[PDB]
């Protein structure tokens, strides 16, 4: 009797805690921090794909994955910051190459602020009133940033 | 860290590529320099710029006034890149205060020809030395490349680790288990 592949129940999403170099398909190599959707498991292995590259699918060790979730408002807000940071990051590099110094710097500071605030949001260390003021500073910077970079204008959630 | 260093090594190349592109774009925009020991009605300022295709450097004198800086070229107007044999800096410079040593660099080409510069500041010094080296297929060594690398690479890493927030990163590689005994998956691909 060999370990059969079965649907992954509560282990739906995870993040790689180390770089996993696979030996090629069916194994999916992972870089630390990669977020994956886990579809099945069999023994000490998961089968799934990279959330940001769903075409890249395969198996990887359970040991290289930390199971997380993907409800308190600060959580989805934290998620919006992550998504926002990736979109700004791409444009930030183009600002760099074209030497648009003012915009480059402005975007650089907004990214550091958002990363820091997101970390504060996820810390669970802020008292109620302060947290509310922090959420507002976050949504305001996301919206302003999206505006000057000419990205899609988000609507409260 | 172990895995983070590994990730930096994988991304570092593309970042160095962006930096090279930034440096060259700057050369193309060109910069204004101030000649050392210019006198008797000689323009004190001049400029140099790299052609948009990256093959020749155009240069000449300038007119530094409250209004602007109109550039008026002379007979000697260019220095093709393909004819560049070397770039020297500091005491290696033929035209070589001390504050100037740090901003001095020269383009040696053809026979015994040489185009000598005195960067307006450390920043421009790095931009040009990095740019010329890139053109010459050499590595960019300025402190600005090191800082730009650290700035862009650190951001990429932080972005990559966002979802590792409040999660423990092992010191050593987790154990790689034996491969599965079968591959009869429940679901399809894509």
């Amino acid at each position: 009797g060999m370990a059969p592949w079965r649907k992954a129940d509560k282990e739906r999403h995870g993040v790689a805690i180390y770089n996993f170099q696979g030996s090629g398909a069916p194994q999916l190599s992972l870089q630390i921090g990669d977020v994956v959707r886990i579809q099945e498991t069999c023994g000490d292995w998961y089968r799934g794909y990279l959330i940001k590259h769903k075409m890249l699918q395969g198996i990887f060790p359970k040991s290289f994955i930390h199971i997380k979730e993907v409800i308190p408002a600060e959580i989805p807000l934290a998620q919006e910051v992550t998504t926002t940071l990736w979109e700004w990051g791409s444009i930030w590099k183009q600002l760099y190459v074209a030497s648009k110094k003012e915009r480059f710097l402005q975007v650089q500071s907004m990214m550091y602020d958002l990363m820091e605030w997101r970390s504060q949001l996820l810390s669970g260390t802020l008292p109620k009133d302060e947290l509310k003021e922090l959420k507002q500073k976050v949504t305001s910077k996301i919206d302003y940033g999206n505006k000057i970079l000419e990205l899609d204008l988000i609507v409260r959630d | 860290s172990g895995p983070i260093l590994e990730l930096k090594e994988k991304i570092q190349p593309e970042i160095l590529e962006l930096i090279k592109q930034q440096r060259l774009n700057r050369l193309v925009e060109g910069t204004c320099f101030r000649k050392l020991n210019a006198r008797r009605r000689q323009d004190k300022f001049w400029y140099c710029r790299l052609s948009p295709n990256h093959k020749v450097l155009h240069y000449g004198d300038l007119e530094e006034s409250p209004q602007g800086e109109v550039p008026h070229d002379s007979l000697q107007d260019k220095l093709p890149v393909a004819d560049i044999k070397a770039v020297v800096t500091g005491k290696d410079c033929p035209h070589m205060n001390k504050e100037v040593l740090e901003l001095a660099f020269s383009i040696l080409y053809d026979s015994n020809c040489q185009l000598n510069f005195i960067a307006p500041d450390k920043h421009e010094y790095c931009i040009w030395t990095d740019g010329l080296n890139a053109l010459l297929g050499k590595d960019m060594m300025s402190d600005l490349t090191r800082n730009d690398l650290d700035t862009l690479l650190s951001m990429e890493i932080k972005l990559r680790l966002l979802d590792l927030e409040n999660i423990q990163i092992p010191d050593a590689p987790p154990p790689i288990p034996k491969e599965p005994s079968n591959y009869d998956f429940v679901y399809d691909c894509n």
